[PDB]
């Protein structure tokens, strides 16, 4: 689950 | 061609392996029919392709259509030709497979002239290495993102915006001004959309019913009922039929893609079925010359031209996927459609400073027209820049230089749009075909303060800036009445 | 593994006929289960590994993998009308190409085959594509300038002849311009350039040899050309002709150049072929030879010793990079390689300035070796006065210490990168980039109009050139920057600069 | 295929191109149970052992049992190339590809008790017209496993059929299910 | 094949009798009010469905001349 | 498994008015996995699907029940799939929903805005307030026209 | 490598001397075994290497150590690919060295060289018993305030030194004069920038530090650090400037 | 697994009584799958995992149910690798829940225990 | 692998009073690349063994000796393993020091404090600078509490 921190950082 | 005569040997899905006589099999890129028996009680044939050569007299081919109800030793023909599709004007205002065959229900088509949609592109020294400027006769795209003859430009617009209507005036002027035709090719076409499309098109004049072989277009379809081997390589069927107006008719052709993104993603699905490794992200390891060998051979020759419009999907909107990445290793012109221009209607919707081109260049369009174009994208850019300040301070409390720019870009602006020969059924106003001199003379006139006390709304919805001049002196004509 | 592909059943029926026996198959291999980028053949028996072999289409092959029972050959071509069960013939010749001084002027196919349309080429049959690069005995360190025509490159990015210089960068950036300029710079030098277009479109090679054609460099120029529609197996091996036949100048004493287009297209039908050969892949889905595949290429551009004549060999292979991504697999590979990188850049190319060096990461390791005297006291204060610019442009939107350094930027920096950048296909002499860069960088050029130096300097370049020739003289003489040459200038640009004003 | 079909097929076209063809179908039913018995199997298996020491009592195996010399030369290859560990699968795979190149189509008929061989021979009439075999080899059991009559396989293995001993009374639980 | 049940009774020998139908559903206006699973079959246990005409389970779809343009 | 989804959406179609007028609207469901849309089957049935119809656990965690997302959703049809009453109030419904999409940002500063930015702010928090819907609800059109 | 390894191991076995041995990419002996591992007919590893990588490294690493005889001290450049430090080869490599030093690409562009990250570059040796008590605490310092400022890095980099606390924005530019006080001109690098390199011995780089960290020099510029050695040249180099102005 | 559900079974249809399953790390009924798969030939699935975990988890979960004559309340632990709620295990057990419960690390890293997400966690009662 | 690290592991026990209460107790180390805990074998080797201590490079680089990273590192056998004096005084502990690391995180971004914020502040500080220890410095039991 590290591509929907990056996303949510993103975001 | 003859009595070669195969006996299917594997049926894995659309991927089939034929058996045949110990000399005689057919090459790479090769057809076959499978002479197959439907259940209900009547025989119907599939047309395959060889892909690969397996050793003791047997091929694995890919189906161009679907493999139910298919037994182990039905007879399949080799034909010794690669997929032969119909040309020529026949082929004019009809709907094609990607077998060539007629799926408008008007009737047969007579193969008077087939050529075959494998074929190597033309040679360096065919090739021409002059540097021209197909000319659309669309104000913004002949002036801001300009197009190149034998070049590919890409569609960048989503669902919604003026798409349709822009590649119907595509066909038509290329029909009216010069005297080329047109040639769609549709991969992986929705149905109902393709019946949209083909209905829009009869309505519009470009497919003339009443009249067939006057029309404008050829459409090929592959949709997405169909295996992925008829979506890979219906691309090739329409470029084969565009080929064919460019080489034996001598004319400037237009070769319409829909979304090239679908055209490698069944390629990778005819990898995936095939077995072979995938590449980076999971694409065909073959994905640049998979792509090469279609692009090479949309170019210009000695005798015509093929410019072809491709509309480009970003998959997770990046542009650094290889399926935009090779895409984009062949664009030399880019037009993004807008969403907001096609809300605050400035139909053609397409974004004046995200459209770009390498035509663009004072060697090639000259000085003139160079400076010019990019005079209009700093007024533009500037004008962008200070919406937000008008909305704070307004158009008073800025200074004079900012203000004369602001009312020459909401003019300039206004005038990037145009009426439509095919939109004009809805809207009414007669359509124009304006050439780029007008364009850039237009623009000289509206950019020196020579045409500066005009309203906005005289510019709007008007091409050959005199029918603007006319058009603002009818709206003081409706304030001196 | 239970099954082989020499287990069809006539080589079993052969066998079976007669068991012991004397001759075998000497010179006659039939091909059988002709794949994709390859054909496996049955026979073949004193087949050399890299041997070139002929099909019945009379599509070249070469012997790769030599297993017990059947060679494995790599298809040279589209493998299309090989009929399954046709014979194959050896040749008995380690894969080569046709070596000449003829070549100059023809555009080839990688496989030294005129695709140009203007007959044969005669030759003398030398020079294995896969020659061995030299030793650390043969060469030697580079010494000499290698000019390109660029003021940016030969200013703070100098290449020398013997230097891998790589030019990556994004699509649409130069890196052609780049290259073309280099390759035309090359007119009065005794330098034998060579381009190979690796996987361009037809058309953009078209524009290079035509723009060649028309300004003159194609009476020392071969061009080998591999498009986009070619196989995975020619994009790949065009280097290495291009390379040999750079090689063959090479060893003749001669000063030679090569650009590899694309050396990341290279790369990628590498990639297509190990994917199709079902090798294993590493990351980015490339085969983990790829670097001994660029490196082995690469490592051929050397600065032969005197013993070994003093040839040279200059390459300048181009990367492209997926937006700017300089941390990716085969950009970092050729940078590991290369002794030096320019890196052009999207952000000044669309902007506008043109020559698009990216000079805050861009380095040459030959550095004065390979600049001349002149050019080196010149432009030792340009990248100074350039490198105080790269912070105050990036960090001060204004300045701080406003006063002096509206006298800093305002008079160097903003001016310089006016007289930096060059339009397409137009290389300067080095007299031309010494005057250039010393009326720029010692404080001459600090009160002009932004859009004026330009015009200002083409005029004045042209003026030296037509009232002084005792400058050129005195500079293409021992190319230093004498105080003569020094105050003749000084007051010629003074004399131009009066012209001008009116 | 397979690597027995293959082989197979490689050793019946070497001796359809000089005729021996019942000669090496002797040859073949005798080296199946020459290479039965697995003493024997597992001595030219047992990859240990040999090809020398192989070689010696395979020749000698050839001697005694008079074969034919190509299909000798078949067991030499086999021999040579590692394939001797599929030789049953070889020689039983062999069988078909022998009535597929001798037009004949081999169908069992599987009744319950020995039948009177008019109506016998009426099957082979009715299997070698329905599929254009020349000479059918018909065989049968005397399996009580059935009801009441006969039924035949023919085809590739056993592929199609035609069933009337239980088929009837099958129909019926069929018919009183009523699903 | 794949078993559209549990082969848990198949016996390595037993014999595999095609049929020669490919996948059809009894189908018919008997089934408003019905639950099935994908056999067209009751799982409701209210019965069966007197269903008479019969339906392939992938039959093609309609064409481009078959169509209309969406509107209600 | 595109030619498996392709294969099935394909059949949902508006006859002919020749063949009958009848009609078949597939509405497919599709499971994403942490918003992650660049997925391969939601990308399959995206490609092949008219338009699309997103929701969003941050909406339906803050209130808003069904939890659509208007702004991303799409559909290709269009307002041809709306009777004539429905398009007089759904053209000015979608321009104050734009501005409200457009001036989100500006509400931790509606005190210190134009008085218009105001009222279309509050225009925007309150039309927001009429998309909500309680389960097993469903307004007829005339109700929510 | 190991040809080179046996070369040196003689001289350390039965000559009894002090070897050096300066290998340049052991990376590329793990990726040529990679390369011929394809071929061998090997299922690879995870990122595509051999599935024998670590042994590989072991077999050679292990022979390196320094017996009663000799001692080899091998300075070992060690390549990542594409900048990924936690790629297969160097973090198997991670293991056996004893004393690492990584470089940053970031540090590189920003023409702080050498590259050397502070916090990344960790060692074995490091310890008050083996240093003294006074260099491990000014490395521990320097650490630490370096640390602090990778960790406010991003708040200042989006909103700016502007936001910061006094002693916050302190240690910001006590960081900023020790990471432009690390570097150093080089010897070998005269061709590159010019202003020959300088041989800065131990004592002289600790008592430099204790004056950055003490509150002595905090009055003078931080482009008086740059690429200077011996902080008495820093110090000089500040007068310069203030001087030519 | 399957042995504590069938004693469960019995007590729920031969008893007729409510039983209270609970189930420690259903996770592990489906790794052990996934790693003896590789070992019974099949081919792999998605990140790892064995081709046929959906219905392999399909069997036992819907093996559980109340049943109009006895109920079962079951109450299930599914360990979540890496905190990634979109792995193939779990996301196919939420499928085959009624209540779910998704506990945070970040609540957990705070001290919140029962650190029960209360935004992700949701319930269809 | 799990299965080998699982099999490995639990042969460390506490026998019963059967046995003659002997115990085995385990410190496995696991090494993480670039603090990559969803990297496969430390995730299989975190959920067999009990508890687990995080030794952060963060707080190492910060002085923060030993490095234990409190709040993601925890004892699943708790204060059941403590003597009665150390289950005195250090009972609510480990969860007062994440309640105050969660405070004094949240008081970054706030202006204006309170005392009572400011005393558990202070606190917590006091015991952040209790908690470090040279190498090889042991504390006794009674020196700990
Ligand atoms: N120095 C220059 N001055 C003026 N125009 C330039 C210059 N460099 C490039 N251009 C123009 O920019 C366009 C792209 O440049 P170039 O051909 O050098 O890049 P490229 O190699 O084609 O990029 P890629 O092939 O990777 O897409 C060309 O059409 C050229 O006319
Ligand atoms: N030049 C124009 N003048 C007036 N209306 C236009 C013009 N171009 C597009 N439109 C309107 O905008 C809409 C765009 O739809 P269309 O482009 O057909 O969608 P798609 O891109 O999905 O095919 C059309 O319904 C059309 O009525």
């Amino acid at each position: 689950a590290n591509l929907r921190e990056l996303r949510d950082r993103i975001g | 061609e003859k009595k070669n005569l195969g006996r299917i040997a594997q049926i894995i899905g659309p991927v089939l392996d034929v058996a045949f006589p110990p000399g005689k099999m057919p090459n790479i890129y090769n057809a076959l029919i499978v002479k197959g028996r439907d259940t209900a009680g009547q025989p119907m044939n599939v047309t395959c392709e060889v892909q690969q050569l397996l050793g003791n007299n047997r091929v694995r081919a890919v189906a161009m259509s679907a493999t139910d109800g298919l037994t182990r030793g039905m007879e399949v023909i080799d034909t010794g030709a690669p997929l032969s599709v119909p040309v020529g004007g026949a082929t004019l205002g009809r709907i094609f497979n990607v077998l060539g065959e007629p799926v408008d229900n008007l009737g047969p088509v007579d193969t008077r002239t087939t050529s075959p949609i494998h074929r190597s592109a033309p040679a360096f020294t065919q090739l021409d290495t002059k540097l021209s400027i197909f000319e659309t006769g669309i104000k913004v795209v002949d002036l801001l993102a300009p197009y190149r003859r034998g070049g590919k430009i890409g569609l960048f617009g989503g669902a919604g915006v003026g798409k349709t209507v822009l590649i119907m005036e595509l066909i038509n002027n290329i029909a009216k001004a010069h005297g080329g035709v047109s040639v769609f090719g549709g991969v992986g076409e929705r149905t109902r959309e393709g019946n949209d499309l083909y209905m829009e098109m009869k309505e519009s004049g470009v497919i003339n019913e009443q009249n067939i072989a006057e029309s404008k277009v050829a459409l090929v379809y592959g949709q997405m009922n169909e295996p992925p081997g008829a979506r890979m390589r219906v691309g090739l069927t329409a470029l084969t039929m565009a080929e064919y107006f460019r080489d034996v008719n001598e004319q400037d052709v237009l070769l319409f893609i829909d979304n090239i993104f679908r055209f490698v993603q069944a390629g990778s699905e005819v990898s995936a079925l095939l077995g072979r490794m995938p590449s980076a992200v999971g694409y065909q390891p073959t994905l640049s010359t998979e792509m090469g060998s279609l692009q090479e051979r949309i170019t210009s020759t000695k005798e015509g031209s093929i410019t072809s419009i491709q509309a480009v999907y970003v998959p997770a909107d990046d542009l650094t996927d290889p399926a935009p990445a090779t895409t984009f290793a062949h664009l030399d012109a880019t037009t993004v459609l807008s969403r907001g221009l096609a809300a605050k209607g400035i139909y053609p919707a397409v974004d004046p400073l995200d459209s770009t081109s390498t035509m663009l260049q004072p060697r090639i369009v000259g000085e003139e027209h160079y400076e010019i174009a990019q005079r209009v994208k700093e007024t533009l850019q500037r004008y962008k820049e200070l919406q937000d300040i008008i909305a704070i301070l307004g158009l008073d409390e800025l200074s004079e230089e900012d203000r004369l720019t602001v009312a020459r870009a909401r003019k300039i602006e206004r005038f990037l749009s145009q009426p439509f020969f095919v939109a004009e059924v809805f809207t009414g106003s007669p359509g124009k075909y304006v050439g780029l001199a007008e364009t850039i003379r237009g623009f000289q006139l509206i950019l020196s303060g020579e045409l500066d006390s005009l309203p906005e709304q005289a510019f709007y919805l008007v091409g050959n800036i005199d029918e603007a001049t006319a058009k603002a002196m009818n709206l003081e004509m409706e304030s001196k009445l | 593994a239970t099954i082989r592909a020499d287990e069809i059943s006539k080589i079993i029926r052969e066998r079976i006929e007669g068991y012991n026996r004397e001759v075998k198959v000497v010179n006659t291999g039939t091909v059988l289960q002709v794949g994709d980028g390859i054909a496996r053949i049955h026979g073949l028996d004193e087949v050399m590994a890299g041997e070139l072999v002929e099909f019945e289409e009379g599509t070249i092959g070469i012997a790769l993998n030599l297993e017990s029972n059947n060679v494995g050959v790599v298809l040279m071509g589209d493998g299309l009308m090989i009929q399954e069960g046709s014979s194959v013939k050896a040749t008995g010749r380690i894969a080569q190409i046709p070596v000449s001084e003829a070549y100059l002027g023809r555009v080839i196919n990688a496989l030294a085959k005129p695709i140009d349309g203007r007959g044969e080429i005669t030759a003398s049959e030398s020079r294995l594509i896969e020659s061995p690069a030299p030793g650390i005995m043969s060469r030697r360190s580079v010494y000499e300038p290698l000019q390109t025509g660029l003021i940016a490159i030969d200013a703070m990015i100098p290449v020398g002849r013997g230097q891998r210089e790589l030019i990556i960068g994004d699509r649409q950036t130069g890196k052609t311009a780049v290259a073309t300029d280099t390759i035309l710079n090359q007119q009065g030098q005794n330098v034998i350039c060579v381009y190979v277009a690796i996987g361009q479109k037809a058309s953009s090679v078209a524009q290079v040899v035509t723009n060649f054609q028309e300004r003159g460099a194609m009476e020392y120029t071969i061009v080998v050309a591999e498009t986009a529609d070619s196989p995975a197996t020619l994009q790949y091996l065009a280097p290495y002709t291009g390379a040999a036949l750079a090689e063959y100048f090479m060893y003749r004493e001669r000063h030679t150049l090569i650009i590899y287009d694309d050396l990341s297209k290279q790369a990628q039908a590498y990639r297509q072929m190990s994917l199709l050969l079902r090798r294993p892949p590493g990351r980015e889905a490339y085969p983990g030879d790829v670097f001994y595949l660029h490196s082995r290429l690469l490592e051929r551009a050397a600065k032969l010793s005197s013993l070994l004549g003093e040839g040279s060999m200059t390459a300048l292979p181009i990367v492209e990079t997926q937006a700017g991504d300089v941390s990716a697999y085969i950009p970092t590979n050729v940078i590991s390689i290369t002794d030096g990188q320019i890196f052009l850049s999207a952000d000044l190319f669309n902007a506008g300035i043109r020559p698009a060096i990216n000079v805050g990461i861009s380095v040459s390791r030959v550095g004065s070796a390979a600049q001349i005297k002149a050019m080196k006291k010149v432009a030792g204060k340009l990248k100074l006065e350039l490198a105080q610019f790269a912070e105050l442009e990036a960090f001060a939107q204004f300045a701080s210490d406003l006063d002096k350094a509206t006298q800093n930027q305002l008079a160097r920096g903003q001016r310089l990168r006016e007289l930096l950048k060059q339009p397409q296909s137009a290389p300067l002499t080095v007299e031309e980039q010494v005057m250039t860069i010393y009326t720029g960088t010692n404080g001459y050029l600090d009160s002009l109009e932004l859009d004026q130096v330009r015009k200002y300097l083409v005029e004045l370049r042209t003026y030296v050139k037509t009232n002084k020739p005792e400058f050129q003289e005195i500079i293409s003489s021992t190319k230093t920057f004498t105080e003569e040459a020094e105050a003749l200038l000084k007051e010629a640009i003074q004399e131009q600069m009066e012209r001008f004003l009116l | 295929d397979s690597t027995a079909s293959r082989y197979a097929s490689a050793l019946a076209d070497v001796a359809d191109v000089t005729g021996t063809l019942e000669a090496t179908n002797s040859d073949v039913e005798k080296l199946i149970r020459i290479f039965s018995e697995e003493p024997v199997y597992y001595f030219f298996a047992n990859p240990v052992i040999s090809i020398d020491n192989k070689r010696s009592v395979l020749d000698e195996i050839i001697t005694t049992s008079g074969l034919q010399p190509h299909t000798a030369n078949f067991i030499n290859i086999l021999i040579d190339s590692e394939r001797i560990n599929l030789v049953k699968e070889i020689l039983n795979e062999f069988e078909d590809v022998f009535n597929k190149i001798t037009g004949t189509e081999v169908a069992v008929v599987t009744s319950v008790v020995k039948l009177e061989n008019d109506h016998l021979a009426q099957i082979a009439k009715g299997v070698q017209k329905i599929t254009g075999a020349k000479n059918v080899r018909i065989k049968t059991v005397i399996d009580p496993s059935l009801v009441a009559g006969f039924t035949i396989r023919y085809g590739n293995e056993g592929s199609k059929l035609v069933d009337m001993s239980v088929k009837k009374q099958l129909e019926e639980i069929a018919a009183q299910l009523e699903m």
